[PDB]
């Protein structure tokens, strides 16, 4: 959807705050992006804060 | 060495250049914006603010580039050159120091960093400042680079100095038949972009205005400003006894039409025809909008409530474009110098900053609000712990200005674009004279020849004998040898000064004394009306030159009009020159002695009284002399010395007074493209295609200008022994011939380095990229391909390799962008071959490689190639005087002729150049070079001077030669004397770049473009040339009828199409698809450049029906 | 003219509009990405 | 670099008389045009190739990665 | 072998691979690789 990609267009903007605060370069961004993208869509998004699933996001990759 | 003051005027010139060096321009301007200007920065955009949670605020106080607070340390940096290998962006941290509202208590902190500021080299603040080539040593950097210019991620960049139009002054216009017009455009630094204009339609006069719909008589305007009485206004712009009141006589009526007569009613006429603003202000007055209208217009001055002088700087405008009308002599052309502002780098970098750091704090501003409309989280939030997520915001968008030289502003909205470029590192001038050089504006002025000629208001103000020819033919100039920017000071206290100097205010005088009197003006605007203005101006310079006011104002005064000038605006062009008061100078030659003891530099001259600056005005009001033999008792500001009038890449022609001027560009466009030296570290470097002369050699005919850029140091090119004359046949018009010997013991023989990158790269499934190599075959490893490979995959140092022959063996994944599965099934089998491959016909070394990291954990891969060559027939040599020549063949020594002692000469040229050509200079220095070796000494070669002819010829005749090198000397070829005598001597010829072994390829049959199916342009896209249209009228003029199909569609474009018969167009492999018959196709070819067309033209409502005979039966 | 069946001026305003093929607006992969730089023509016929 | 071991156009070696221009002014301050003459260097193509010769191995040595 | 070999700490060493890419005896991070052992032929013209 358009709502879906509003939604992780949003959110490219958000793992990528992060990554310049911690000194992250972009090898690791653009890996937990896909870890986002499949949380997304196996339904683990719905409930928790943004800032929370993006956070416990990056750290795996 | 009983010194005079009569020759020895020169040695100041190296004591300007040695404490106030040829950079100027981009260190003082980068270094008075770190220092004064960051601190305008941010007390101009301090204290942000929330409207949420007002009791809240945050402070920048100061700001400081480089070292913290607490350590207190110079600082910790990268080297430049460690810089320069790691694609990395040589930077330097921003601090500041803040103070806000945590809480319960307010708190401040420092040492805040923000971000990181690329800062140019030999900086105050860069570690090479004041260096003794031993930091400089362990640092492998040159001693004789300039410095100027960023290293921006890898690559070294350095912003050219603009300039534009004289913004902020008025300037008159002549058109034929559009009527004429005058324009003042103005811009302060708050929001202001707008530029006036005074048009006369069918003679009546109007102001228009980009924020006004339409236009207005001026006799509203300045009663809107309260000067009413109308009999003024006649006697403001015409005065008295003259034309121009019948020339006004038809501009008064229009106030009468309208019937305004007052000031009350003259403004709203304004306000009632003006569509802007847009009711930003819910509460008009309708009344109001007019005195804001009245202050929106005319910049260059404001007001409080008198609206007193810039109503009669509008009729000081007008009193101009009246008597543009009266006679069309007197409008100035927009291309005189002193409509000019040379604007610099430094001061064009802050204005980018300040645009881009509101853009910062605006940012964070919605980032803290965003947390105040929260109930839970309003006591114990913290700023700046997100700080950091708008710090990354100042570096790249630096980086991709300095990148790619296009900066997108707001406040302006204005897209200048090329503002940077890469210097060229071809010789080592050629890295100095790419420093100094201007790109102008292109204000499509292309028709008119104005701007593209050369104005003689330009002798010592920047270089006239180097600027590019072809399509950059004049937009492209160059500084000269002494030359200073000016900066602007402050014009308030000078106002202050000139009226205790006697001067009148500008709110007392009468409309008539004005026009009888002179008047001052303070950068175009009048204010103190003067009278008998020459001890006005005398007394000034007597302030000026005792050193109570600063040094940077220029008296300008004409005569035409009844005015002077003052101008104090800064960033004009100007040089210095020594104070003549009478029929005596002040050379002071004991000053000129205490100089050389080395306590009296150059800045004492200025201080003391013996030397002053003069921009392009004041060399209006100067009488400037030549030489001290010239010296008259009405002659001023005697001229410090004469052949400092030409650049420093414009420097190196020996002699050029006795050379022809067309001959001087010719050099200066190929003196950046001689071979030589480079720098000190230049086995150290790694640049992308970088040549070397194996064995340079200083000239014999030295320069003064040569020796101050120390271009003998690390020179370029060799002197070799020539005999001008014709031989055998194969030099016609200036070819080369010279002899398989001299190269054989090794003349000029130059060497090329190349670069070649690549980067490992990894992916979003954490895959990397392997260097395995040597795959083996029977007993052996080395594959053709492999036997330059190594062991770890990386080519192997010191070993040549050939077409073929991978030397860095880079192997990929095959998943390069599938989704990370979270387990490891299979991963052992997916890596597929990538490699480089070297092309090239020739067989080159490797000369070494490197691995590092970049910025971010990422590996790189860089080796540098290595070939020489030497030089056979083709390649382009030059001669320092301007002669472009390529050599013909290449005899041996016995065919070479030779004197009486056997020297046999290098290169021959014929005669036959120097009647066309008028090189004078070639004929005189071959003389000043001969005599100079057998007498063990180099000579000098000046502009304007320099070593004579006369003395000259006394040294080698006392050697036993001919008293003007005119010898003789045998045939190699049949043994007996020439009939005629020869010319012989050494003179310096320097190889330039353009050799033939990377011009020469040829396409037989190879690929085609995808659109087209067209050979691919582009050498390095393998060629395959245009055969163009102007060709194509050249074929049938012979009137051949089979080569043009052949040239044009058979070795082209040959495409074979079926078309069907009936409904004709074309369909696919065997079909109509329109009549679904399969039947009525003939088989044709024709071009596919047409056959598309059928498709592009087909694709809208356009049927191209064909229609068909056969060819037999006529 | 008559006699044609196009000679109507019906036909002289879009009412149908034709797709050209792909082979004069081909898919330019710059290999700057794993995705190609489409062109200009598609990008403009997809929000037809 | 360092100096050409013939000339250019005759072609006798000057490869022995680089260091020996060289210690003829430490020591006997002497004029460069009476010294190589006194050397041997009768002709003036030769004396070309020790005047004009810019010697940047010196300067090139202290850039070396061994320390 | 004599492998990869530092800039100014000029210190040679083998690095092991896919492991580091700094050198020992100092934090700086551009290394050369060494010239080989193996017999090169040139001419003499
Ligand atoms: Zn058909
Ligand atoms: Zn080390």
């Amino acid at each position: 959807l358009e709502s879906r990609e509003a939604t992780l267009n949003n959110a490219r903007r958000k793992l990528r705050a992060v990554s310049y605060a911690l000194h992250i370069p972009e090898y690791i961004t653009d890996a937990a992006f896909q870890w986002y993208k499949l949380a997304l869509a196996n339904n683990f998004v719905q409930g928790r804060r943004s800032q929370n699933v993006i956070a416990s996001c990056l750290y795996v990759a | 060495d009983e010194i005079n003051t009569a020759q020895d005027k020169w040695h100041l010139l190296p004591a300007f250049l040695k404490v106030k060096g040829l950079v100027k321009q981009h260190l003082d301007s980068f270094n008075y914006f770190v220092d004064t200007d960051l601190k305008k920065i941010i007390k101009a955009n301090q204290l942000i603010l929330s409207d949420v949670d007002p009791e809240f605020y945050l402070k920048y106080v100061d700001i400081r580039v480089g070292k913290k607070s607490s350590s207190s340390t110079k600082d910790y940096l990268t080297p430049p050159h460690e810089c320069r290998l790691r694609d990395m962006t040589y930077s330097a941290p921003i601090y500041v120091d803040i103070e806000y509202t945590r809480g319960r208590n307010i708190i401040m902190h420092k040492d805040v960093e923000i971000g990181r500021m690329p800062i140019m080299l030999r900086s105050n603040k860069c570690i090479l400042y004041d260096a003794d080539e031993s930091k400089m040593a362990k640092l492998n950097e040159c001693p004789l680079d300039p410095g100027g210019y960023f290293i921006v991620n890898g690559t070294e960049k350095v912003i050219l100095v603009q300039e534009q139009l004289s913004k902020n002054r008025i300037i008159v216009e002549a058109d034929e038949k559009k009527g004429i017009v005058q324009a003042s455009v103005t811009s302060s630094t708050h929001e202001r972009k707008s530029k006036t204009y005074v048009i006369t339609k069918n003679g009546k006069i109007y102001l228009k205005h980009n924020s006004i719909a339409e236009e207005i008589p001026i006799a509203i305007v300045l009663k809107a400003c309260g000067i009413l009485s109308d009999l003024e206004i006649m006697q403001l712009v015409c005065g008295n006894d003259s034309s121009y009141q019948d020339i006004f006589a038809v501009n008064l009526e229009e106030s009468s039409k309208l019937d305004i007569y007052t000031q009350q009613q003259a403004l709203e006429y304004i306000g009632a025809k003006v569509k802007t603003m847009r009711r930003q202000k819910l509460t008009i007055l309708q009344e109001g909008i007019e005195a804001i209208a009245t202050t929106v217009i005319a910049h260059l001055t404001v007001e409080a409530l008198d609206f007193r002088e810039k109503a009669l700087y509008i009729a000081m405008m007008t009193r101009r474009v009246v008597m543009a009308m009266y006679n069309p002599k007197m409008i100035d052309d927009r291309d005189y110098v002193g409509n000019k502002r040379l604007e610099l780098a430094g001061q064009l970098i802050s204005l980018l900053f300040e645009d881009l750091f509101k853009k910062f704090n605006n940012d964070f501003k919605l980032s803290i609000d965003k947390v105040l409309k929260k109930p839970n989280r309003a006591m114990e939030y913290d700023a700046l712990l997100s700080i950091n997520v708008h710090s990354n915001n100042i570096t790249s968008g630096l980086n991709r200005a300095i990148s790619t030289g296009n900066w997108s502003l707001k406040r302006f909205k204005m897209e200048r674009a090329g503002v940077t470029h890469v210097l060229s590192r071809l010789s080592y001038i050629s890295a100095l004279g790419m420093m100094t050089r201007i790109s102008s504006q292109f204000e499509k002025s292309r028709k008119v020849s104005g701007p593209r000629a050369l104005q003689p208001s330009q002798f010592g103000m920047l270089c006239t004998a180097d600027t590019p020819e072809g399509e950059a033919c004049g937009l492209v100039k160059n500084l000269a040898l002494m030359t200073h920017i000016t900066t602007d000071d402050e014009e308030e206290p000078i106002k202050k000064l000139c009226y205790v100097l006697g001067v009148e205010d500008i709110t007392l005088i009468d409309s008539a004394s004005l026009h009888l009197n002179y008047g001052v003006y303070l950068n175009g605007t009048l204010i103190g009306s003067i009278r008998f203005p020459t001890k006005f101006v005398t007394q000034f310079r007597h302030l000026r030159r005792t050193g109570k006011v600063s040094e940077f104002i220029s008296i300008y005064s004409n005569s035409h009009q009844m005015a002077v000038h003052i101008a104090t605006d800064g960033g004009r062009i100007c040089r210095p020159l020594i104070i003549v008061s009478d029929g005596q100078s002040r050379v002071k030659d004991i000053h000129l002695r205490k100089l050389l003891d080395g306590e009296l530099d150059f800045d004492d001259f200025l201080k003391l009284g013996l030397v002053e600056y003069l921009d392009v005005n004041e060399e209006n009001d100067s009488y400037i002399a030549l030489y001290e033999k010239d010296i008259v008792p009405s002659m001023t500001h005697l001229e410090i010395e004469p052949f400092t009038i030409l650049g420093a890449v414009a420097g190196l022609i020996p002699y050029p007074h006795h050379n022809q001027s067309p001959r001087n560009t010719y050099q200066c466009a190929m003196g950046k493209q001689a071979i030589g030296a480079i720098a000190y570290n230049q086995f150290k470097r790694i640049d992308t295609l970088l040549y070397l002369m194996t064995y340079p050699q200083q000239p014999m005919v030295k320069t003064k200008t040569i020796e101050l850029i120390d271009y003998d140091k690390l020179p370029a090119g060799q002197n070799a022994t020539v005999a001008v004359m014709s031989y055998s046949g194969y030099d016609i018009e200036d070819a080369l011939v010279l002899n398989k010997s001299s190269i054989d013991r090794g003349f000029g023989r130059c060497e090329t380095r190349r670069k070649t990158t690549t980067v490992l790269k990894r992916y979003a499934n954490h895959t990397q990229d392997i260097i395995g190599g040597m795959r083996v075959d029977e007993n052996g490893d080395p594959i053709w391909q492999h036997q330059s490979l190594g062991p770890d995959g990386l080519g192997e140092v010191g070993m040549k390799v050939q077409s073929g022959q991978i030397y860095i063996n880079k192997s990929v994944p095959t998943n390069s962008a599938d989704a990370p599965n979270p387990n490891n099934v299979n991963v052992q089998t997916q890596y597929r071959e990538a490699p480089v491959i070297y092309r090239g016909p020739e067989p080159s070394h490797i000369d070494q490689v490197m691995m590092s990291v970049s910025d971010n954990d990422q590996a790189l891969i860089k080796v540098l190639l290595r070939q020489n060559r030497r030089p056979e027939l083709g390649d382009k040599f030059s001669s320092r005087h301007g002669q472009k020549g390529v050599c013909g063949i290449i005899v041996k020594q016995e065919d070479m002729p030779f004197n009486d002692q056997g020297i046999v000469p290098d290169i021959i040229m014929n005669p036959h150049g120097f009647p066309s050509r008028m090189t004078v200079g070639k004929m005189i220095e071959l003389i000043s070079g001969k005599a100079g070796v057998l007498n063990g000494t180099l000579e000098y070669g000046t502009c304007f001077g320099g070593s004579k002819l006369e003395d000259m010829s006394k040294i080698l005749v006392d050697q036993g030669f001919n008293y003007s090198g005119k010898d003789m000397l045998y045939s190699g070829i049949t043994g007996e004397c020439l009939q005629a005598y020869i010319f012989f001597g050494p003179i310096y010829y320097q190889k330039l770049k353009h050799m033939v072994l990377d011009k020469m390829h040829a396409r037989a049959r190879g690929p085609r473009a995808v659109l087209t199916r067209q050979p691919t342009e582009g050498r390095s896209r393998d060629g395959g040339l245009r055969l163009g249209e102007m060709e194509r009228d050249c074929v049938i003029a012979y009137g051949a009828s089979q080569l043009l199909l052949e040239r044009l569609m058979i070795s082209s474009d040959a495409f074979e199409v079926d078309v069907c018969d009936k409904c004709g167009l074309m369909g696919y492999s065997g079909w109509c698809t329109t009549c679904k018959s399969a039947e009525n196709i003939i088989k044709m070819t024709i071009p596919y450049a047409a056959k598309l067309l059928f498709q592009e033209l087909l694709s809208m409502n356009i049927a191209p029906r064909l229609r068909l005979e056969d060819i037999f039966q006529q | 003219d008559a006699t044609v069946p196009s000679g109507r001026p019906e036909t002289y305003i879009w009412r149908y509009l034709p797709a050209p093929p792909v082979c004069i607006r081909p898919s330019v992969m710059m290999q700057d990405s794993p995705a190609s730089n489409e062109d200009d023509l598609t990008v403009k016929l997809t929000e037809i | 670099m360092i100096v050409p071991v013939r000339c250019f156009s005759c072609g006798k070696v000057v490869g022995d008389k680089w260091e020996s221009y060289l210690n003829l002014l430490q020591e006997d301050e002497l004029d460069e045009g009476t010294a190589l003459s006194r050397l041997g260097l009768k002709r003036y193509c030769c004396r070309r190739m020790i005047l004009t010769h810019v010697d940047l191995i010196e300067k090139f040595l202290r850039y070396n990665p061994l320390e | 072998t004599l492998k990869y070999i530092c800039a100014e700490c000029s210190s040679k060493l083998s690095l092991s691979r896919t492991d580091a890419v700094r050198c020992k005896d100092c934090g700086h991070r551009i290394l050369l690789k060494a010239r080989t052992k193996r017999l090169v032929q040139f001419e003499a013209r």
